[PDB]
DNA sequence: AACCCTAACCCTAACCCTAACCCTAACCCTAACCCTAACCCTAACCCTAACCCTAACCCTAACCCTAACCCTAACCCTAACCCTAACCCT
DNA sequence: GGGTTAGGGTTAGGGTTAGGGTTAGGGTTAGGGTTAGGGTTAGGGTTAGGGTTAGGGTTAGGGTTAGGGTTAGGGTTAGGGTTAGGGTTA
């Protein structure tokens, strides 16, 4: 059974995160799994061409926080680019 | 007999606050398949496909009416014309 | 006796007032005359551009069966990313 | 021993370099993988579209009595074409010009005839 | 000062081919510089997503004469087609 | 005496046969740098890239004019108006 | 960084031959600011994307390889400068 | 059709050469009066591309320069 | 140093865009009077008449100047020879 | 092997002394009819009519071809070229 | 069911054998590289232009079936008047 | 902003691998910077000629009336076409 | 995903006439253009000096990879918390 790729249970815990007694329906699930995949190529897929003209091939954490200013406008993007800079602080904190 | 102009705006609300749909789908699905049938023969369709083909043209007649409704307005004209569909599509680049 | 294929009756499967109640959607008050032709041809070019994207698509993949990802595969192609049918 | 080969665009019939392709395509990052077939199909492709460009300029270079190709040559063969036009709408080229195309309602169709002081 | 790739020789074979006694001027050699790595990132780029839509990682000839019908408008598409077609015709045969 | 009509066309027509351009280089070099220094100060331009930026200004203010004026001139109107520019804006989708 | 002099860099006979490229006859009042204001919030854009490319490469030299990158990434493939 | 002819020629009324001008140009009206003939009409001015002058330019024959 | 290859081009302009009579209207009478002296003798022309029959034939010879051209201009050459009027002649229909 | 020049006037003399038909039938009538439904659906077709029709469509080839072949021979070329039909339709006025 | 050859002939079956052997009757010697493709066009507008005049003419009498004698009355209004199989 | 009677889909547990997140050592490969020197960005100015700025005279152009008539606005008897379960297969 | 047999009720498709919406004609009185004149301000040479641009050994702090354990993660399954319609009340 090969079973296909979705996110339902994040997805579920941040809404639960967010927002107490409350749920997804049926076709909304369906249309934030393409929603994530579609970001999910356009964030990725400009790191890779950045990478790239800079005569590079490590995308760190600096080529996704870059990409965020370019794709995000701009009170979201500094937003994003804070919780990233916080969780990955995070991370190198302690494994 | 009283003056019009209520029955649209009633009808216009009563279509903007639902989500049904309006275009049928057998005749949709005919419509497709005898374009297909113009390329290459022995083509057959889905429901899902034919769904997502409906709900993307629905929502481009919406937009090119809505700019024709908007370019139409804005030259103290409350209808539009055969022609603002064309300026429309000339525009955004359309049809060149 | 028995066969028959298909017709051209279909193209004109736009009527007039059920375009009236989809216009005002939108916003349409008042529309015209001419309206219901201009808007059939360009839903039908408009189609058939769709169509043969889908089926180049389908004959990359050797397929006979549009299915509803190629569908929109092809709209995010030409630039409308559709989204609740398919991933 | 052994022979000396030749290149691989002599033995395709074509001028566009084979192996060019073939070696910028896997450095792109666009496929682990590159077919043997493959750079041939792009590089005939991109030979006969560059022949083509090349063909119109050429043309629309001989009417304004000057051989050398001038950007201005290049955009008015490529927006005075049908299929051409299409590919490139979206794609501005610098040191050009624009078409000249001037509306018939700016023509001066004023007259003074019938516009006169009174009528005679 | 390591060189960098540009098409020139090929192009200026291409123009003496097809319309002799012609050439290239100054902005026009890099304007289809800029021309040619356009396409190329985009008839190549499409081929990729089309192998990867159907569970393969094989870019071969039938990968880059479908996306000739895709880029491409209608004759053009045709013309290179069978461009295409004649040239690993001629390859595969010698 | 000349009556009005005729030399708009021929300086259209002359203007249309030249490639010169028509805005100067020092001030758009200087409105640049202003609106460069209102990011990060300490910044440098080059020459190739302001005379892209000034091409890619002149294609762009081009075609809005031209779609004013096509936009203005199917209302029995031969001049162009002020809010012809953002009804030109928001149909092509720029606001 | 000049004083506020440099937006009116736009006059009003210079852009009167501008138009006319185009196709344009007569103007008007307002599009002296008009345009103005669209050049500026287009620049202003156009700037903020090289600015966030030279910083993803880390130079502080705007070249014109990074603008037509950017013009190519808005929906303006430029050609002439830059590969 | 004729009457909106008349005003690119300065004119405000059909003179025969804005007839013999309008119906050559339709393709319903030329393809209907095609053997039709015309009095003081004139004919539509037609240059095709290859009478136009120099073409060759420059020089193809020549000796010294 | 000006006269010798000139002017070619310079003159068909002017004919294309007028409507006065290239055929002048004095030598014409006696072409068609003396022809028809043969078939049957004793006739008069009309002075209304003589002029319906001089427009006619200014209007042929247009168009077999014009197929006689586009005949020559095949070949890739840019005059006419004898040898082409003949040619548009047997296609249309006219000797043979 | 035989010498190139006999063998086509051999041919074109053997089918020039014989009256017999070169095209189909049931293809043409194929034809006939899918041009027929493309105005009026339920139509139907005969012998004669698709025997006349076809008579016919044979002498305008005979002679288009004929006229292609005295234009073409008249340049000093003993081959025909596209244009060729191009340029007797618009001299004959078929358009 | 139906046949899958639902194609009606598109523009096909006049061939090598077929326009060679039309064009050998007239004096066609040689054949050059195209010459073909658009001889397969130039007879569509001849069945275009001629049987709607007689589908035309059959729908005035209220009739179904195009017979030898109405297309006799088609081609006399271009100009090609045929013979023996009309009457 | 009846919120209710209807009422199935959003609803909290739970759960069995479980398949990806983390660990743990090796490496290994990916940025300044200090000498440097070369050519391109910028800084004062002269001229003088097309280019630009400022009134007068007037001939078309857009707008606000006036009457006017033909198209798109709003039921009514339908009764044909669009749904609504329920299996059944190829 | 197609293809069947009931059915039946909401939706689609035939007149109709009356009310306000483009269209057609006449100055109209405010609204851009230009050619005569002049006083520029941008179009070109000469420098030259500092302020940036542009290649090259050399690390050590930035990364990359083959191995487990395992916390977190992915298809089913109830019974309950507001969600859709129908008469009332408003």
């Amino acid at each position: 059974r090969s079973r296909k790729e979705s996110y339902s249970v994040y997805v579920y815990k941040v809404l639960k995160q967010v927002h107490p007694d409350t749920g997804i329906s049926s076709k909304a699930m369906g249309i934030m799994n393409s929603f994530v995949n579609d970001i999910f190529e356009r964030i990725a897929g400009e790191a890779s061409r950045l990478a790239h003209y800079n005569k590079r091939s490590t995308i760190t954490s600096r080529e996704i926080q870059t990409a965020v200013r370019l794709l995000l406008p701009g009170e979201l993007a500094k937003h994003a680019v804070s919780e990233g800079t916080k969780a990955v602080t995070k991370y190198t904190s302690a494994k | 007999r009283y003056r019009p102009g209520t029955v649209a705006l009633r009808e216009i609300r009563r279509y903007q606050k639902s989500t049904e749909l309006l275009i049928r789908k057998l005749p949709f699905q005919r419509l497709v398949r005898e374009i297909a049938q113009d390329f290459k023969t022995d083509l057959r369709f889905q429901s899902s496909a034919v769904m997502a083909l409906q709900e993307a043209c629905e929502a481009y007649l919406v937009g090119l009416f809505e700019d024709t409704n908007l370019c139409a307005i804005h030259a103290k004209r409350v209808t539009i014309m055969p022609k603002d569909i064309q300026l429309a599509r000339r525009i955004r680049g359309e049809r060149a | 006796k028995r066969h028959r294929k298909v017709l051209r009756d279909n193209i004109q499967g736009i009527t007039k007032p059920a375009i009236r109640r989809l216009a005002r959607r939108g916003g349409v008050k008042r529309i015209s005359g001419l309206i219901y032709e201009e808007t059939r041809g360009v839903l039908k070019v408009f189609l058939e551009n769709v169509i043969r994207d889908a089926v180049t698509y389908t004959e990359h993949a050797k397929r006979k069966t549009v299915t509803a990802m190629d569908v929109v595969y092809a709209l995010k192609r030409q630039g409308r990313t559709l989204y609740g049918f398919g991933g | 021993a052994r022979a000396k080969a030749k290149t691989r665009s002599s033995r395709a019939g074509l001028q566009f370099p084979v192996g060019r392709v073939h070696r910028l395509l896997r450095k792109g990052n666009y496929s682990e993988r590159v077919g043997a077939g493959a750079p041939v199909y792009l590089a005939a492709v991109l030979e006969y579209l560059t022949a083509e460009i090349l063909e119109l300029a050429g043309n629309a270079a001989r009417d304004n009595k000057k051989t050398r190709i001038i950007p201005r040559h290049l955009q008015l063969a490529i927006r005075n074409d049908e299929e051409l036009n299409k590919l490139l709408g979206r794609v501005t080229i610098a040191q050009g010009g624009v078409l000249p195309n001037i509306q018939a309602v700016l023509l001066p169709k004023k007259t003074e005839s019938h516009h006169k002081a009174k009528g005679k």
